[PDB]
């Protein structure tokens, strides 16, 4: 299980802003113009326009994957081995093989 | 101890709350669940451990930090839940099964409640549907969170807080904007009537060439503090990875009783069997040949 | 995105995490501040629901499937020429016996 | 919330009163997809809701 | 067992009662004294 995890968003409260390049996993990072975002207060920036915002997200593992994965494996020719019991007489053996 | 954007308050409609539901976890097999939210428990205002009260940030225009205590908290999906651990953002709760979970504080008449939606639904471990572990039967590995308060299933980064105006700092009078720092605060103000200008004020303070209150705002310095990398927060300039806290409650592995069901009953016949099955819930047959061809088949089987 | 094996990755600890998972983010509508996206479902949970029962119920000639190392035990087929050199010391001579 | 019977009760102290209807409560949506709550984000649509 | 009639007798009060309901003991496991048991489901209820 992948946990989305969504950075908190920035804004240029005024200006502009440009979308990076980072090298997170699935990143994804985008820009809206004026938004006008409210927190608690009734206001945030001045400008009801050219108020962009910049959304950001991408992806990391779930705290639980520890324990909670899977392996992906590929497999090639397999080797058989043996573990024998044999007797002769009055002797026995074992012994492991290839 | 920061407050989210909750989609789902007490009313219906959502609204700002101290106690939003960032994350829910269900990954363990005896039913428990560990939650995140915005409030600090285990903690009081100076952070000094006690387990008898949490804290949170107030509804005011100072957001202060407040205190409640631990008999006050509630968590339910469908019926009551039981409070298993807590540590910091994060609890651990037994729920019955149902389609979202809620946590809600009730300070008097005030039930401040979170709602979100999370299909929690009853697991078991081993090949037989059961409600209870039961008292007889084979011990097999599980894995289940660790009821143990300081353990780690991992980490979470939190960074510096970011700008979070107010307007009631901000006054309007005679068409000109004043700022009124709390007492005994200095208050970063910045505004735009024009020429985009910044500062810093500690008094009640004239600004000159405003006319609309929305042109300017105002917020305190607030570098004491440490809030999760949220989506429901304005970052800081300076985004760093300024903190770890650990995850408590890590998915330990153990072992958990199983039932064992009835005995089949089996009648021979010229080159087959006939298995008479006997079993109140689901329980799983899984049958192969050990020739070239396996020829697997399996059958979750209820009744007889 | 969707299926298994959506995002991949070396080791958990790896800092080098590749996935696809078909996220995508939408402008905000809301007044309050807020961060919209949706993304496909984890294929790791499709693949847990759709993973049918494992190696140790289906594979064939009665071999039990183990794991660390991976290994099938037990496992009856074929035949296995052996030659070997029984030491003289333990065979008793006609005459004696 | 969803419920099969709707009931209205009194509790004057130890005397309580209770009377209970048959009535299949469903939960309802509008638009076009499911969801428990409506959501932060998304379409505004037309509904009709009894006033407050 | 499992079946119609699975308990009979010929009155309530009888005490010639006379069972085969296929039922077992198992080992018990846990430390606490209790006596674990199976038993087929009652023919009764499955004809009812």
């Amino acid at each position: 299980r992948f946990h989305t995890v969504i950075p908190s968003p920035q804004v240029k409260c005024c200006g502009s802003l440009e979308c990076k390049a980072s090298s997170k996993a699935d990143y994804t990072c985008r820009v809206f113009g004026g938004v006008y975002p409210f927190m608690w207060g009734g206001a945030q920036c001045f400008c009801d326009s050219e108020n962009t915002q910049l959304s950001e997200a991408y992806v990391e593992f779930a705290p639980d994957c520890t324990i909670d994965h899977a392996v992906a494996l590929k497999v090639h020719t397999a080797a058989l081995k043996v573990g024998l019991r044999i007797v002769y007489g009055n002797t026995t053996a074992h012994l492991d093989t290839f | 101890p920061y407050l989210g954007f909750c989609p789902y308050c007490r009313h219906s409609a959502p609204c700002f709350s101290p106690i939003k539901i960032e994350n829910v976890w269900d990954e363990s097999d005896d039913g428990s669940i560990r939650i995140q939210v915005s409030a600090q428990f285990g903690y009081n205002q100076a952070g000094t451990a006690d387990v008898t009260k949490f804290r949170y940030m107030s509804f005011d225009h100072d957001h202060d930090i407040k205190e409640d205590s631990m008999d006050k908290i509630a968590i339910s999906t469908s019926g009551p839940c039981r409070r298993l651990g807590h540590k910091g953002y994060f609890l651990l709760a037994q729920c019955p099964p149902g389609d979202s979970v809620t946590v809600s504080i009730t300070s008097g008449a005030s039930e401040n409640s979170c709602t979100v939606e999370k299909k929690i639904r009853r697991k078991f471990v081993g090949r037989e549907e059961y409600l209870f572990p039961p008292v007889h039967g084979k011990l097999v590995k599980c894995h289940v969170y660790d009821h143990l308060k300081e353990t780690s299933a991992g980490y979470i980064t939190m960074h510096r807080p970011g700008p979070h105006a107010y307007k009631s700092y901000l006054e309007e009078a005679s068409g000109e904007v004043y700022i009124k720092p709390p007492s005994g605060k200095n208050v970063t103000y910045e505004c735009k009537c024009g020429d985009y200008s910044t500062g810093i004020v500690s008094t009640r303070t004239k600004m000159n060439g405003c006319t609309k209150a929305k042109q300017c705002i105002a917020y305190k310095s607030d570098q004491t503090k440490w809030v999760f990398n949220s989506p429901d927060l304005i970052r800081h300039t300076d985004h760093s990875v300024q903190g770890k806290l650990h995850i408590p409650f890590r998915l330990t592995p153990t072992v958990c009783p199983v039932p064992l069901a009835h005995t089949p009953t089996v009648t021979k016949w010229f080159k087959g069997i006939t298995l008479h099955l006997t079993a109140t819930r689901p329980t799983l047959l899984t049958t192969r040949k050990l020739g070239l061809r396996a020829d697997a088949t399996a059958e979750w089987i209820t009744g007889t | 995105p969707g299926a298994f094996g959506d995002i991949q990755a070396s080791s958990l600890d790896a800092t080098d995490i590749v996935a696809r998972t078909d996220i995508r983010l939408l402008k905000p509508s809301v007044k309050n501040i807020h961060v919209p996206y949706t993304q496909a479902v984890s294929g790791y949970e499709m693949w847990k629901n759709n993973s049918g029962r494992p190696l140790q119920e289906t594979a064939p000639f009665g071999c039990k499937i183990e794991v660390e190392p991976l290994r099938a035990s037990n496992c009856a087929y074929g035949h296995i020429p052996i030659s070997i050199d029984i030491p003289d010391a333990a065979f008793v001579r006609s005459s004696e016996s």
